[PDB]
RNA sequence: AAUAUUUUUGU
RNA sequence: CGCGGCUCUGAUUAGUGUUAAGUCGAAAUACGGUUCGUGUAGUGGAAGUUGCACGGGACUUAUCAAUGUUGAACAAUACGA
RNA sequence: GACUAAUUACGUGCCAGCAGUCGCGGCAAUACGUAAGAGACUAGUGUUAAUCAUCAUAAAUAGGUUUAAAGGGUACUCAGACGGAAAAAUUCGCCCAAAUAUAGGGGACAAUUUUUCUAGAGUUUUAUGUAAGAAGGUCGUACUCUAGAGUGGAGAGAUAAAAUUCUGUGAUACCUAGGGGACGGGUAAAGGCGAAGGCAAUCUUUUAUGUAAAAACUGACGUCGAAGGACGAAGGCAAAGGGAACAAAAAGGAUUAGAUACCCCAGUAGUCUUUGCAGACAAUUAUGAAUGCCAUAGGUUAGAUUUUUAAUUUAGUCUAUAAAUGAAAGUGUAAGCAUUUCACCUCAAGAGUAAGGCGGCAACGCAGGAACUGAAAUCACUAGACCGUUUCUGACACCAGCAAU
RNA sequence: AUAGAUGAGUUUGGUGAUGGCUCUGAUUGAACACU
């Protein structure tokens, strides 16, 4: 895979990482962790 | 792939077909190349087919999984082990020169060493001590050392015949009025003086050459 | 210790700089020059000497170039004999 | 068994390919059976077994090869010559059918139709040049051979 | 290391089958249907091949091993984990294969009980 | 490439040294007795299991090493490899 | 030889 | 009647797809102007950026201070660009 | 319009519309709408939907995974597939050979089994060599802390330049005497060692493979290996220690249009020790493991043999090639010719995402879709252009000088 | 059953690959539109 194509993978893991951070504590309520 | 599809071999094959047949259908076909019939009886050879080469030694009998069956060897003698130890007991003998430029090839046909060292057509070198040892001890079934004492005495009184001749032949031509050249002592002397001489021009130009290295590792611009 | 290796085979054997660089002479002694103002001074007797040779150095005609070095071409002739051969 | 009979049929490529007059192979009940195939069918010179060491060329057919005994019987090996003929080799390709993953039999009927360049079963047609060996009661025979004798069998390889 | 080698000349004097051919009563295996007892050549050394003198050297190093990984520290040595389970396998390969090449000759049965080597050694799958 | 080089620089000091019309002799320790080389008493190469020590002197061509002239190392391998193996 | 200011954008 | 499954719907709320013509920056591709990516842990409106180890899909992209030689005289009927 | 057999004119002007795919239409459109001509099928003709084939496009026949979808982090290993030599019994597998063939024949191969064999795989004979691993201890260069009311007496350190900062409560610099933690200079190499991860000061202790040479011994005991289990870098969680140095965070000073940043003054977790959890990596040779085999050369590593000078030779590793192979780059102890076996792939994007479930203290891991939208995504190479890319070549391009705006 | 195995358009500045999509062939217990 060329470096090109792996930074469209490397977006879609942090955007990924920083979105179930930010929805940790409400999954920390509805007990969906 | 660098190479090249070469079809050297088949250009008979290829030129009988082209030859064969012409292009415009409906006519006989042209006579064909000239060299075309020279060869037709003198096909090529088989190349690039790897045999089992000449085996010169013994091989490894006790390898059970040999490799380099398709490599030449070496050619080895019965001699090149004679020619070892006379040429090390005798090394200023390489200084002797040796001429390895054959004429015709015929050299080996008027050899007999049953005579002496002393044969037609080769100097007197190291090499007849080594076929007369070679042939003494095996015909007359000597030892190597046996051999090797009798056929290297006979070498010693035939070289110092050979250096009595130039001392007496000199000295018994100036007895009757005859006068020679420099000898090779004078002349490498003089080669000596010319090269000695070149070296002191070299080595007085690079000593005062240090001499300003030394001086300048210190400054002394100020003038005081 | 290990022998020199058998270079890869290389585009072109050759030297960068084939004949030496000449240094300007005359740079070496304006650096004497400055070294007796540093320590003596400017408007003193001592870099008199020293002065003065700056001056002839500037006059004096500079030398004439040597004749080129022919190292390129023989490294030409034995490349793909010395080297494993020529790449392109 | 018969991944000897697969590694054969790599190694004679591989010799013929790299153009060596010579070639060996491990000596072996079944090995010497396809040889004398190949032989009996004009693909390769001569077949003598020998020692690590090839025997001496100038005496190949007059080789007198020791027994075969428990005391050498591990070194022993099949020496074959192979053939090349207008700068190209008599042996090219030898691939393989029946290989230690599947054992491919075929019947009377079936190589009767794969005799003439018709397919049949695993197999394919015979084209000019073709040739394919099987292993049968009557010993490893060409399918011309099979097909006349009217038997059938496990399938070796195909030869071109 | 001195002691690793001194045992394997215990291992072949006490297993060696050039020593237990005489020691023990039926050694071999009960003959066959049809074969018969034939003399075969002599050996020309000792017996160091056979698989009781292995699987003996075998149960020397797993003991030596197995003894430092239960030291002090011993725990620490993750590297080795794999060394033991390589020995109580290769162990159980020779005692899957001596099993049924000795069809329970009691020569097989020597090297167990001398051994202590019970069904758990080669039978099942061992897990470490 | 034939790799050469000149050979004057041995073939003509061996026609300097024949020029000078001198034998060579045995080494004397220190009245000059200057014995030559070339005799049936001394240059002798072959011998017989029957001379002894006081024949040993003549001969030139020995085929052990000089001990006192081999390295450490080198007469530690004579010792194990051409020596132990000969009782 | 071991040096390093800043300098975005283009339907 | 209870438990479990399943379908629909749900204030509120999340992600993603598409849509030439908006805004804010300029992260990548050249040494992309802080080498870029992998993992992991933080951090910032956003792309990003920071620590730690790792990869080259980046430096084999490498090209002389060994400065390069009186290596056996000369003359002859030998030798003759 | 081309695929697809068959042309012009006028009108329309990215509007109206056409279209199965690529596409056409922006004022002189063979593609739209009319008129004419032309090509074809015909009581049928087109369109929509569907199925097969196209598609080797889930490849049993018959694929593929270095750089294009796709090799598991690792190999010990249960099951399971596959696997020598020369004979024999049994099955009558396989073949004659079927019709799901009674009963026979043939014996190469196949399955179970038996007896022998040594070429595979193993054992012994302290190999040599070696940063695999572990325990208990130490050594040293530098750093840092304390003290000597030391010497000396105004600066130091930082950066491209500075500022925050240090210093008259005596710093930097130069010493003396006590400590205190972690680090590993040279040697050092294309070198080596382990299953991989990874392992480089030193002593003792301790542990499994591997390699060379000969002999001896066992006698196919072998390879691969789902799952389970074990091991598994850095970072991280948990507990107790340690804390010199470095340094996420937090915080400040600059740079800048702005600057969270790159740079700087300082600095907590953390890095280290011990006991557990965790299991993701460009865990790489972008190349699973293993067997058989194919022509040379130049280095290099650990051995062996010898006429130990220098050449043979075994097992590794690394460059450059031949035949060959490949899309090519290139490989050429393999990315070749073959084989065994496991894992994995089936257009892009959504997505390694959702839901339920499992593991974990947590972080997260394992497993793993579909809807919506597309006709392309994607690889290597070729020639250029560009480079706050290298080395050069021309030009008042620049420098310098004079004149001018 | 021995004649039975076939391609085309389309990614790129371009070449060669990879890999889809579409057309070409046959058909329906078919529907619709114009007849
Ligand atoms: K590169
Ligand atoms: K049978
Ligand atoms: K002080
Ligand atoms: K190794
Ligand atoms: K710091
Ligand atoms: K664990
Ligand atoms: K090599
Ligand atoms: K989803
Ligand atoms: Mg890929
Ligand atoms: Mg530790
Ligand atoms: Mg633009
Ligand atoms: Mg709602
Ligand atoms: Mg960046
Ligand atoms: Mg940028
Ligand atoms: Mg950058
Ligand atoms: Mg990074
Ligand atoms: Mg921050
Ligand atoms: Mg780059
Ligand atoms: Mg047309
Ligand atoms: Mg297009
Ligand atoms: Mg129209
Ligand atoms: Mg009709
Ligand atoms: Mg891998
Ligand atoms: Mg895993
Ligand atoms: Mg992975
Ligand atoms: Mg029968
Ligand atoms: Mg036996
Ligand atoms: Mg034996
Ligand atoms: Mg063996
Ligand atoms: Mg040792
Ligand atoms: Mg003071
Ligand atoms: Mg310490
Ligand atoms: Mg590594
Ligand atoms: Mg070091
Ligand atoms: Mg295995
Ligand atoms: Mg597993
Ligand atoms: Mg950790
Ligand atoms: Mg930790
Ligand atoms: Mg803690
Ligand atoms: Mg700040
Ligand atoms: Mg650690
Ligand atoms: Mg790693
Ligand atoms: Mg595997
Ligand atoms: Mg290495
Ligand atoms: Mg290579
Ligand atoms: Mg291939
Ligand atoms: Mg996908
Ligand atoms: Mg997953
Ligand atoms: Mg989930
Ligand atoms: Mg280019
Ligand atoms: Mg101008
Ligand atoms: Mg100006
Ligand atoms: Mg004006
Ligand atoms: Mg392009
Ligand atoms: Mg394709």
């Amino acid at each position: 895979i060329s470096v090109r194509r792996q930074k469209k993978l490397k977006i879609k893991k942090k955007k990924y990482k920083k979105l179930m951070r930010r929805t940790r504590n409400e999954r920390r309520k509805q007990d969906r962790l | 792939g660098k190479g090249r599809i070469f079809q050297a071999a088949k250009v008979y094959q290829r030129a009988s077909e082209a030859a064969a047949t012409n292009i415009v259908s409906g006519l006989p076909p042209r006579n064909p190349p000239l060299w075309l019939k020279a060869i037709e009886s003198i096909p090529p050879a088989e190349i690039n087919t790897r045999p089992y080469p000449i085996q010169h030694s013994p091989p490894n009998p006790r390898a059970r999984k040999p490799r380099n069956l398709f490599r030449p060897t070496k050619i080895v003698y019965p001699e090149d082990e004679l020619r070892r130890d006379f040429y090390r007991d005798h090394p200023w003998e390489l200084a002797r020169p040796r001429m390895i430029i054959e004429l015709d090839g015929k050299d080996a046909r008027f050899l007999d060493w049953s005579k002496g060292l002393r044969q037609r057509g080769i100097p007197l070198s190291g090499e007849s001590v080594v076929q007369r040892q070679l042939w003494l001890m095996e015909n007359q079934g000597m030892t190597k050392q046996e051999a090797y004492d009798k056929a290297r005495h006979e070498f010693y009184k035939l070289r110092q015949l050979e250096q009595m001749e130039r001392r007496i032949a000199v000295e018994e031509a100036r007895m009757v009025g005859g006068y020679f050249g420099k000898d090779l002592l004078t002349v490498g002397m003089e080669l000596e003086n010319k090269t000695y001489e070149s070296w002191k021009k070299w080595a007085t130009t690079e000593i005062a050459r240090q001499e300003s290295a030394r001086a300048s590792m210190y400054t002394n611009v100020v003038d005081n | 210790p290990n022998k020199p290796i058998r270079l890869p085979p290389l585009k072109q054997l050759r030297v960068r700089q084939a004949n030496k660089a000449e240094e300007n002479p005359c740079i070496a002694v304006m650096s004497s020059v400055l070294a007796c103002w540093a320590s003596a001074g400017y408007n003193s007797a001592g870099c008199a000497t020293v002065e003065n040779a700056l001056r002839a150095c500037m006059d004096a005609p500079k030398p004439a170039p040597k004749p080129n070095n022919t190292i390129n071409y023989h490294l030409s002739r034995f490349q793909e004999r010395l080297t494993q051969g020529k790449s392109k | 068994g018969i991944q000897q009979i697969t590694n054969m049929c790599s190694h004679l490529q591989n010799a013929s390919r790299a153009r060596l007059g010579l070639t060996s192979l491990p000596n072996t009940k079944y090995n010497l059976a396809l040889a004398l195939a190949l032989h009996r069918a004009g693909f390769i010179s001569s077949i003598t077994r020998g020692g690590p060491h090839p025997p001496t060329p100038e005496a190949l057919m007059t080789y007198e090869p020791e027994p075969v005994t428990s005391a050498n019987v591990a070194t022993r090996r099949l020496w074959v010559g192979l053939k090349y003929w207008n700068e190209e080799p008599v042996l090219k390709e030898l691939k393989p059918i029946s290989k230690p993953s599947r054992l491919v039999t075929a019947s009377l009927e079936q190589l009767n139709r794969v005799a003439r360049g018709f397919p049949a079963g695993y197999m394919k047609g015979l084209q000019l040049g073709e040739c394919l060996f099987v292993n049968t009661d009557r010993g490893v025979l060409e399918v011309r051979e099979a097909v006349e004798r009217k038997v059938g069998g496990l399938v070796l390889c195909k030869v071109k | 290391k001195d002691r690793k080698h001194a045992n394997i000349r215990r291992c072949i004097e006490t297993f060696g089958r050039h020593i237990t051919d005489q020691s023990l009563e039926r050694p071999t295996p009960p003959l066959a249907r049809g074969v018969e007892p034939k003399p075969q050549p002599v050996r020309a050394g000792p017996d160091t091949g056979s698989s009781e003198v292995q699987i003996a050297i075998l149960t020397s190093k797993i003991r030596a091993l197995s003894k430092a990984l239960e030291g002090h520290g011993g725990n620490r040595d993750k590297n080795n984990k794999r060394s033991l389970r390589r020995l109580c396998h290769k162990r159980q390969r020779l005692l899957r294969y001596m099993e049924r090449k000795e069809r329970g000759s009691g020569r097989w049965h020597h090297m167990l009980e001398t051994l202590g080597l019970t069904p758990a050694t080669w039978k099942g799958q061992i897990t470490l | 490439i034939t790799d050469f080089t000149s050979g004057t620089q041995h073939g003509l000091t061996l026609k300097k040294f024949q020029a000078l019309n001198i034998p060579i002799s045995t080494p004397s320790e220190i009245r000059p007795v200057q014995r030559s080389v070339f005799e049936a008493d001394t240059d002798v190469t072959a011998f017989s299991p029957d001379e002894q020590i006081q024949e040993a002197e003549k001969r030139w061509k020995f085929s052990g090493p000089w001990l006192a002239g081999m390295t450490p190392g080198e007469f530690k391998e004579y010792l194990a490899k051409t020596v132990r193996p000969k009782r």
